[PDB]
RNA sequence: CUGGGGGGAGUAUGGUCGCAAGGCUGAAACUUAAAGGAA
């Protein structure tokens, strides 16, 4: 009956994508041979969440915690609020409510609560100006992530009002047979509870770095003042690079922490942009999941898309073979008829996927 | 069912808590209601 | 022990002992202008002194001789100095209202603590290197986090000025003398003044802890040099 | 007998850049020179209830239970956590 | 050579990559920092990247059909 | 030195685009100085 899965890896995409097929899962084996060994606690409240959006769909896990049995339901929505533990921020919760977003009856108006950024998973502005826009692009027209207020680790204390409504059918059909033309590359430098000049100063050091770059740069500026700033000192640092012609964009953050000078965030998060840029065709090396994602259960065409030698990795044919493993499709790479470097297009024919949750 | 009016409301700790810094807000204020002698 | 080091009014800096006589060596333009302040390293194998020329210098002690190699040019007159009680540290009050925190491996300019309003005096750095307080003549003491350069306190005391502030050897409590004839001892977990020491006349102008156990001295205008035990 | 504002500012003078003091001093006279909080009986041979205290809590409590109701009203999931 | 490499599943990912030539974890993986500052203390290697209706509904829709047939 | 919407006097506005309130300043990550304001 049951779709079987072996590890605790890829838990999110592995619930995420048997809520979009409706498939019935089992992961099996959730780090047993370890010390503490089962579920931990922020991915049983990522199952919460799920039966929150969800309704009818049964999550059943076992005595030992190491196994977890997912029947699948409809995709509901409605308006929610999640508090989700302190082992991860928000961005690990929104990040895979991204997808189930638009495909549901009622709109998605959560309000997430906790800590906001952490150093390996999604920030606010990563959420915001990473990640919607190539859901802009792929179909959906009213997303958004807002921020009432925000807390840096340890202690938290921010909340986050993810809305999205535009409840499509299915996503678009991606043609990007090209490399997309950065037109600007700007940012945003946060910075809660601490002194106004640390934006500045990272703000400086990502741009000293940039400057030689024949582009234009611009770096937007937030200090945090208020209830508004949350419970705990933090700052960091969010780049972005605007394909404006089309609207695509690459992105690279981070986070400081107790002993962090901020030039050497800055410059860090500088050079880290520009080995995405290196490194990225079309999408990014962070941005490629959804992407490909809403590419397999756009409709049922042939939708094409440009990445790079560079982008193909562990976790991207791991992404491909539990794709593989939930509805039985394959990516199709062919080679671009051009040498100059090594790009493939990936056609995925799409799953005949729409959403039968909306009313009509 | 549907219920006519509402109940007359239970004063707790919170609303006598509200009702007192309300008080103490007007009255360091001075934001007094009185009459004013002609 | 057994050995002093010294800063005056000019620039030139001394060197004493305790067995033998006074002069190991003096140091004659061992800054251009007035020398404020000093600290060795906890090791003593190393000092820093601070001068109103807008200069800090370092110095080394070569076999027992003072070697100046390193000297930071700021824009601005520092008048006092500090290091952390680990080596870790380096915490300098400016007359521009504010005091920064480098890293004596670097000179790295790790922070800037701003927004005392007057002329700031002595520093202090906690026994974890945590914590650090900030004096001024603005008749108040700051306490700061120095992981992200975050405040917590900017308590009031003192209505004259503060001249000197202490930490205890190993906790959190701390000890300030004041412009006003009056030590004062406070926490640093509820911010309360655990004492009002009250025996001067005059300005007190320095005091010091002892390095274990925690008995303090404190010395003032009034020509006077009193000892503070525990109960 | 004497008044209530009598006793207040006797009570103020008895208790008189510390901040605990204060707040406990501040606590304590609120909860004594308020006291139609709690409920006296007379001794036929003294606080008897808190009013305020109890009320809040009996409606807190179906104010969590009528949120969590709300909650259950029309889910039909819900995880089978055996652990 | 890839793509048998990706759906072939019984060799595992790091394998496919080595003859060739996870996902909790959001940001990708980066180089050490020092590394990176050697590596992007220039710049010019990423300087070219830098810089009636209803027929309407008909074409896009036949445009779709011949991308579908010659990518077929 | 050719180019033109449609009367006069008003009224309302759950539409769209704007501009605008708070609340002693200093003063927030700091319940913090001097000085000023107000009464």
């Amino acid at each position: 009956k049951y779709t079987t899965f072996q590890g605790s890896q890829n838990f999110r995409l592995r619930i995420v994508l048997a809520t979009l097929s409706g498939k019935p899962i089992k992961i099996e084996k959730i780090r047993s041979g370890d010390l503490n060994p089962g579920l931990k606690d922020y991915e049983v409240s990522f199952l919460r969440l799920i039966e929150s959006v969800t309704n009818g769909s049964v999550i059943e896990i076992s005595y030992t915690g190491t196994t977890v049995i997912y029947r699948p339901g409809i995709i509901v929505g409605g308006a929610s609020t999640h508090i989700c533990p302190s082992s991860k921020p928000v961005g690990y919760f929104v990040e895979p409510m991204l997808y189930l977003a638009p495909f549901s009856k009622k709109k998605f108006s959560i309000l997430f609560k906790g800590i906001t950024a952490s150093h390996n998973d999604a920030g606010i502005e990563a959420i915001k100006w990473g990640l919607m826009p190539v859901m802009e692009k792929f179909g959906v027209r009213e997303c958004a992530l807002h921020t009432l207020k925000r807390g840096s680790p340890p202690l938290g204390g921010g909340e986050v009002h993810l809305v999205v409504d535009s409840l499509i059918a299915q996503p678009i059909t991606m043609h990007e047979i090209d490399r997309p033309i950065i037109s600007s590359i700007t940012g945003v430098a946060y910075s809660t509870r601490v002194s106004p000049s640390l934006v500045n100063r990272m703000i400086d050091g990502a741009k000293k770095v940039l400057k030689n770059l024949q582009c234009e740069v611009n770096i937007t500026a937030d200090v945090w003042r208020g209830e508004n700033s949350g419970k705990s000192p933090g700052w960091g640092i969010t780049l972005v690079a605007q394909s404006k012609q089309k609207g695509w964009s690459y992105f690279a953050e981070d986070i400081g922490d107790a002993g962090s000078i901020p030039e050497e965030l800055g410059e860090k998060v500088a050079c880290q942009l520009l080995e995405e840029i290196s490194k990225s065709a079309a999408v990014g090396r962070n941005q490629l999941p959804l992407a490909i994602v809403y590419m397999v259960i756009g409709k049922e065409d042939i939708g094409r898309l440009r990445i790079n030698k560079e982008q193909i990795d562990e976790r991207f044919i791991i992404l491909l073979r539990d794709i593989k493993k939930i509805f039985n499709t394959e990516v199709f790479l062919k080679p671009v008829d051009e040498a100059d470097n090594e790009d493939m297009i990936a056609t995925i024919k799409g799953i005949g996927f729409t959403n039968t949750s909306k009313k009509i | 069912f549907d219920r006519t009016a509402k109940p007359v409301p239970v004063i707790t700790s919170e609303v006598t808590e509200s009702l007192e810094d309300m008080i103490r807000r007007r009255i360091q204020d001075s934001n007094f209601d009185d009459l004013q002698r002609r | 022990g057994l050995l002093v080091i010294l800063g005056t009014r000019n620039g030139e800096l001394q060197l004493f002992d305790l067995a033998s006589s006074s002069l190991l060596d003096t140091i004659e333009d061992a800054h251009d202008a007035a020398i404020w302040s000093l600290d060795l390293t906890s090791d003593g194998k190393r000092l820093v002194t601070g001068s109103a020329d807008k200069t800090v210098k370092f110095w080394d002690f070569k076999v027992l001789k003072l070697h100046h190699d390193t000297t930071l040019e700021l824009t601005d007159d520092i008048l006092c100095v500090r290091v952390s009680p680990d080596d870790r540290y380096l915490a300098i009050s400016l007359l521009d209202n504010t005091v920064k925190v480098f890293f004596l491996d670097s000179m790295k300019f790790y922070l800037s603590l701003y927004g005392h309003k007057l002329p700031v005096l002595s520093i202090d750095i906690s026994f974890d290197s945590k914590m650090i307080i900030t004096s001024s003549a603005d008749k108040n003491i700051k306490i700061w986090g120095l992981d992200f350069g975050d405040c917590h306190k900017s308590l009031f005391a003192h209505q004259d000025s503060i001249m000197n502030v202490k930490f205890l050897p190993q906790s959190h409590n701390f000890f300030s003398c004041s412009k006003d004839a009056v030590v004062k001892y406070w926490d640093g977990e509820k911010f309360e003044c655990i004492q009002k020491l009250y025996a001067h006349q005059s300005e007190v102008w320095a005091l010091a802890v002892a390095t274990d156990g925690g008995f303090v001295v404190s010395s003032s205008h009034d020509h006077s040099i009193r000892i503070w035990e525990e109960t | 007998a004497g008044s209530q504002l009598k006793n207040l500012k006797a009570a103020l003078k008895a208790r008189g850049y510390d901040r605990e003091e204060k707040k406990k001093a501040i606590a304590e006279i609120r909860e004594e020179f308020n006291p139609f909080e709690i409920k006296a009986a007379r001794n036929k041979r003294i606080a008897v209830g808190k009013p305020g205290i109890s009320k809040q809590i009996g409606e807190e409590q179906r104010k969590r239970a009528f949120e969590a109701r709300k909650m259950m009203k029309n889910k039909r999931g819900g995880v089978i956590d055996k652990r | 050579n890839i793509g048998k490499l990706i759906y072939m599943d019984n060799i595992s990912p790091e394998e496919c990559i080595r003859r060739w030539r996870d996902l909790e974890k959001f940001v990708p993986y980066f180089d050490t920092f020092e590394k990176l500052a050697k590596k992007w203390k220039s710049v010019d290697a990423i300087k070219e990247r830098f810089l009636t209706w209803y027929e309407l509904q008909k074409a896009k829709i036949s445009k779709q059909l011949e991308i579908n047939n010659i990518e077929y």
